[PDB]
């Protein structure tokens, strides 16, 4: 006699999953690189949207963790001395 | 091990001549349940693959003349051959059914004998 | 004293009274509940496998190495287990090697019985691979060498590495028997299944090695025979299958 | 009724040897005869496939292996460690515990 | 791989334990034209590939974006990533030996393809780093536990 | 058959065979390009490991004055696929009287040495087969229809379970929709 | 109604509930004390032996005139009874033959099924003597025939004298059974051993003969299929032996 | 029934001329235990028992020249032969060890063509 | 003879020898070359510190109809090694008749200044020797072979322990395998 537990509800729609990859600069020109943006849909991601797509009917609360990685950009005038990056996130 | 002699090892012999040739087994190849002698008696022609001669040390063959025929029982056998013609001039095979290694005779080697 | 032992109605083997190695503190039993992962029921073949299959005598001469079986297939063709080998899929038994000598008063020596759990062997050639057909013969024994063997898919069947690379002194560490011929005569060792999984299929898994090596070698003086027989009677314990099917293999 | 075409072997190795049987494996074993042209027919052995059995002639345990499967019904042998001496004429005969019957042709094995 | 610590596991022939396995992961800027200057933090994702499992073939692959692969994501300057993996086997123990064949006919190779399998484990910088090159360096710290 | 309907109904053809075989096919579930797609087999694709059993129920789908004989046979793990209705015969089977049933419902064991069972790993001639062979033929009476179609369905047991979730192989799209 | 039977963990047989014919009255049974003369122990092996051996089916055409097996060399290769009967010097068994037919509504005919102890049979030349080639083979049905039959070492098979002399009317003398295609469809037969000895030799004697004879024969029209399957199940029933030894005879 | 296909089914060359000859099986005769093919080699010399040329379909006999060397695998094979001698003109079988039914090839006859 | 079997059994030759020497080592677990190798001091090389008894058994691998003597002399560890067979019984020994009995269990005693002993550091004439002498020499009837064979045993007892865990010194090779 095993386990279910792995294949409960839970267990099987509550991993964490890389959805959103995109990037976002810190200088003028276009006003469009300057931010990010992610209207949150479970359909642009085939995986996941495989996983949700066994089901009809779903309710859950959503866990949603930003992993914001900066860099130096090449070229002249340079970052140099630069203090620490600060970065706003809005639901 | 039963071993099976054969004597004459060879002999030539002319047209027309009865030939015989005996085969002694070391152990009778003879059984008390049906009375059969487990023998067989095997044309080797030169240069060709054996045939069958009379098998039950008794009964012929299709297409095998009465120049052939099995003769014995117990432990001692012969293979009368009444009038010669020329295709005896060749090997011939005794064996026996009876031990399981089935071992065959020395090989007499009928000779032909021209003028 | 000098009692019987028969094992199925077609045994008899005599033996003095004496002692026993018990594996590793374990006697052979049969598989309970919880237990298994297969999806099915044993059905133990205790009716007819349970017998004394006393294989042949070697001969300890005066400069013998060493003699060692793998198992199972040292029972491949001894009788029905041998079929049970062939017509299943699964298997899982115990066994109880009985070794036993036949010398005099006026010889003299001295041999170690191991019972080795999973004795991979190393080859005799480096950066190569063994073969099936040198690791063991199917009924006979494998002999050990005093000096190095040099073939290209062989066993590095040198005696003081036992072929495992180790000291040979210390096998001592497995289920073991001294047989001192001065003292004792005969060896008994009752070997459990040890596996990861509790049943194996039979044809690719070696379970053990029974290793038999002369640490005094034998002496005598010019009156005697030249030799001692050697004879291993191994009887299988609590054997159980599964798989019913046909001799997919050999 | 058939056997393997001549083949050339070499000394020190194994030679498969093949036997074609149109009627059914049953009830009766198939045989193998070594042919020497000095001296006279040898047995090899006998597979006897209505019981399954396998047996060999002193001489040759340990030299010859006789095999026969079901579904291609083709009976083998198989030699190994050939020298000079195993040079020959190799038969296979069918027994139906009546007779030897007949045997064939068959590859002349030639170790060179 | 590691002769001191095999010999230790090799007293044995059925072992059965927890990995506890941390890594060690210390960077450095790479000499020569178009240095780092302002980096601004490296972070290195970990992956364990459980047996059997998405491997990749090379950096920017599907197999770190799976989900199935239990990954870390780690920032410099603070302590060290740890995981934990548990007993991973069909069998109910490791066999440091196997007297035995990975096929049924005796075929193949003389224990290698065994369930001793326990995984890899796959490191590279998440960053997209264009100027400079950063060289790290990752120890790994296996321990049994249990 | 694949891009059609006729990939789901196994032919039983009327008339003079008596000895040759209806289907067969490896049994492991969600692996097989038999299993691989049913609901079990690609829940099955989820997860790397696997144990328990699997519930096989075949539909005899002809009409009610025909009357034959199917022999549904199975292999075990290390055992060969039989070849004739003889061989079938000495192994593990069912006589599924098609006059009397309309469904044979037929279970298969778990067997394996270790607890669990990887999915995606494969074992030849470790598997197990399910065959079937004709026993008697198909009789019918003057009016009834000579060939027939036989459907199957195969489900999971209560003592199933799955482990080591991870991502299925069918899916291959890697890069987000628009 | 449809209730199944499965004897061993190989077999299963499905049928409905219809009527049984008990040998001459006794169930098959293990030998007692005073019963037997043998020296020694019989040691059944019920543990392997019962099972269904299921032989091929044979097709009742229109033209068909009654088929026969002789008993028990009708399983000579049948698994394990079949090595019983080589390793072994005498035996004693039972049997419960079942007969059954697949035949539609639209078919008719009439079957009768005897179990005939110590059929006999004389030759199809008289002043000659049979052969065992002629008798039975091992493991398909001989037929019987029409006409008369003219050969010189065979059996007179022609079909209303079956095979012993006799009328084939009076074959209801023996445990029977018919299978009439209206209302039967099945027929199941338990014979017993009997002989005039305890045990005998289960590769000379012929303990009894299972003869299958159409008396009406089998009409249909152009839409049917132009046979009727009959198969046939031996489950043999408390099969027991003596002299344990190899294979001496085949 | 697994049948062996041999193209061409006979070809006539010289002396010194590199020649091949495919056997193509119905079933591939390569198992993933060992993956080593079930395929075998023979030469019959004219009027001669055959003898092997390539088991395992890669490792040759000895007395055997590297004129004889199989190649290939899973379902299609040919016996490459690089310098042809006096020694070559003969038929050639090949055969498979996979399914129990041993049947062998059609049979190339490697010709002998001359001035 | 440590390429052989030879390096494993101690000779005993029999003749007129009745005054000189067997064996005799510096008993010294898991230093000396004689005890380094064996599971006792393979497992004390994996430890800086060990303390316990030491057990020796010595068999005598002769004929049953072979019949002498042996003195079996311990000295403790700050004393020098008998060097004749009467300064060896004025010191702590026993008689082994090997007529009588084949096994000679020697159980050695544990004599330290301090709590544990460091293993790997060696202290010259602090350990102590165990040392074998002939008394009678070895009487065998016509038929019987004059020279024999003994074989030592060592291992732990109750009150053995270890401390200070470490790495071996046997294992040399670093840097790792392929």
């Amino acid at each position: 006699y095993h386990s279910r537990t792995e294949s409960s509800i839970e267990n099987f729609l509550c991993r964490a999953a890389c959805v959103y990859i995109a990037t976002y600069k810190s200088a003028g020109g276009t006003p469009t690189e300057r931010y990010a943006s992610w209207r949150i849909n479970t359909r642009q991601m085939v995986q996941l949207r495989r996983k949700f797509e066994l089901f009809t009917y779903l309710r859950f609360d959503m866990e949603i963790t930003f992993v914001i990685t900066s860099t130096q950009d090449p070229g002249t005038q340079l970052a140099q001395d630069m203090p620490v990056l600060t970065h706003q996130i809005m639901y | 091990d039963i071993v099976m002699s054969q004597s004459p090892s060879s002999l030539a012999v002319s047209v027309w001549e009865k030939v015989t040739m005996s085969c002694k087994s070391s152990q009778s190849l003879l059984y008390s349940n049906t009375q059969k002698n487990y023998l067989a008696w095997y044309q080797q022609k030169p240069g060709q693959s054996p045939k069958l001669l009379i098998y039950w040390a008794s009964t012929r063959e299709s297409g095998v003349p009465d120049r052939f025929t099995g003769s014995g029982s117990g432990t001692d056998f012969t293979l009368t051959i009444s009038s010669v013609k020329a295709e005896d001039l060749a090997v011939y095979y005794c064996q026996q059914y009876y031990s399981y290694p089935l071992t065959f005779g020395a090989g007499t080697k009928l000779e032909l004998k021209r003028a | 004293r000098v009692r019987s032992i028969t094992l199925g109605n077609s045994t008899i083997t005599t033996q003095e009274c004496a002692n026993v190695v018990v594996g590793y503190g374990v006697w052979p039993s049969y598989l309970q509940d919880n237990e298994a992962t297969a999806e099915d029921q044993p059905t133990q073949p205790d009716v007819a496998t349970c017998r004394f299959y006393t294989l042949d005598s070697i001969q300890w001469q005066k400069e013998s190495d060493g003699w060692w079986w793998k198992f199972p297939e040292a029972l491949k063709n001894m009788g029905l287990f041998g079929q049970n080998m062939e017509y299943h899929y699964l298997g899982r038994s115990g066994y109880t090697i009985h070794v036993q000598c036949n010398a005099s008063k006026f010889h003299q020596g001295c041999l170690l019985v191991v019972c080795v759990p999973e004795a991979e062997m190393g080859c005799s050639d480096v950066e190569r691979e063994v073969v099936a057909a040198s690791l063991s013969s199917e009924d006979t024994a494998k002999s050990f060498s005093r000096t190095e063997s040099n073939g290209q898919h062989t066993v590095q069947t040198v005696v003081y590495n036992a072929g495992m690379g180790v000291g040979v002194g210390n096998l001592t560490i497995f289920p073991h028997q001294w047989i001192n011929l001065r003292t004792n005569n005969s060896a008994t060792i009752v070997m459990p299944y040890i596996n990861s999984v509790p049943m194996d299929n039979m044809f690719r898994h070696y379970n053990f090695t029974l290793m038999i090596i002369p640490f005094a070698k034998l002496e005598y003086t010019e009156q005697a025979s030249n030799y001692v027989p050697i004879t291993v009677t191994v009887a299988p314990m609590c054997a159980e299958y599964n798989g019913l099917r046909l001799a997919s293999h050999q | 009724l058939q056997q393997s075409g001549a083949e050339l072997a070499r000394p020190w190795a194994s030679v498969k040897i093949s036997c074609q049987a149109f009627y059914t494996f049953n009830s009766y074993g198939m045989q193998w005869v070594k042919q020497r042209p000095g001296q006279g027919l040898e047995w090899i052995g006998t597979i006897y496939p209505g019981n399954g059995q396998t047996s060999y002639n002193q001489r040759f345990k340990g030299k010859a292996t006789l095999t026969a499967d079901k579904s291609p019904s083709t009976a083998y042998m198989q030699l190994i460690s050939l020298t000079s001496e195993d040079s020959a004429g190799c038969f296979c005969a069918v027994v139906p515990t009546v007779d030897f019957d007949y045997w064939g042709q068959g590859t002349l094995v030639t170790v060179s | 791989q590691m002769v001191q610590l095999r010999r230790k596991f090799e007293l044995f022939t059925y072992l059965r334990f927890d990995m506890e396995i941390t890594f060690v992961i210390t960077s450095t800027q790479d000499p020569g034209t178009q240095l780092a200057q302002d980096m601004p933090v490296l972070t290195h994702q970990i992956m364990y590939i459980p047996p059997g499992g998405p491997v990749p073939n090379s950096a920017t692959d599907f197999a770190w974006q799976s989900s199935t692969n239990p990954s870390i994501f780690w920032t410099e300057g603070c302590a060290p990533a740890r995981m934990s993996v548990p007993f991973i086997s069909i069998g109910n123990a490791y066999s440091n030996f196997y007297d035995g064949w990975s096929h049924f006919t005796q075929e193949g190779v003389y224990g290698f393809n065994s369930l001793n399998n326990m995984g890899h484990i796959y490191v590279r910088h998440v960053n997209e780093q264009s100027l400079g090159v950063s060289t790290s360096t990752l120890r790994v710290y296996f321990k049994p536990k249990h | 058959n694949i891009n059609s309907m006729e990939a789901y109904r196994i032919p039983v053809t009327g008339g003079d065979q008596l000895h040759t075989q209806v289907f067969g096919f490896q049994m492991q579930p969600g692996l097989n390009s038999v299993f691989k797609r049913t609901l079990l087999g690609e829940i099955l694709n989820y997860y790397a490991h696997w144990s328990g059993s699997v519930k096989l129920t075949f539909v005899f789908c002809g009409s009610a004055m025909a009357t034959g004989k199917f022999l549904l046979a199975y292999s075990p793990p290390g055992a060969s696929p039989p070849q004739n209705r003889k061989q079938a015969m000495l192994g593990t089977h069912v006589i599924w009287d098609v006059g009397l049933q309309s469904s044979c419902v037929l279970c298969i064991p778990w067997i394996s040495q270790t607890h669990y069972r990887l999915v995606q790993q494969d074992e030849y001639t470790s598997a197990g087969y399910v065959t079937c062979w004709y026993q008697t033929g198909l009789i019918v009476p003057p009016g009834a229809p000579p060939s027939c179609t036989i459907l199957c369905f195969a489900s999971a047991c209560n003592d199933f379970s799955v482990r080591n979730l991870r991502d299925t192989p069918f899916i291959e799209q890697t890069q987000l929709l628009q």
